[PDB]
């Protein structure tokens, strides 16, 4: 009915590849620093705005 | 089969054979040990960034 099979002796292992989660850092950290410069544009334009 | 008394068996075993398995299982080793080399180095740069 599609069940696997059984090995006696082994052991399954994870699945994760460091060297994509590297990368995959590399690319949430770029995305962070980005959208937080948002906020800061937000924060100077409002603080512009008060000075009036 | 038939017995024989007075007489042993040997060790079935060839020297040579022996010998050049040693070699070749030495080469393997070695060519294994590469690619474990040429993983640490390929994670090493990949870490350092």
């Amino acid at each position: 009915n599609g069940a696997g099979l059984l090995y006696q002796g082994y052991v399954e292992t994870s699945n994760v590849n460091v060297a994509e989660e590297l990368v995959n850092m590399i690319q949430v950290q770029r995305a962070y620093e980005i959208n937080s410069k948002a906020v800061s544009t937000t924060d100077q334009m409002l603080q512009k705005l008060t000075q009036l | 089969g038939k017995l024989t008394n007075g007489a042993l068996e040997a060790s079935n075993v060839d020297l040579s054979k022996e010998l050049v398995n040693m070699i070749v299982a030495q080469r393997n080793y070695q060519s294994n040990a590469q690619t474990i080399k040429t993983q640490d180095q390929i994670l090493n740069t990949l870490v350092n960034l």
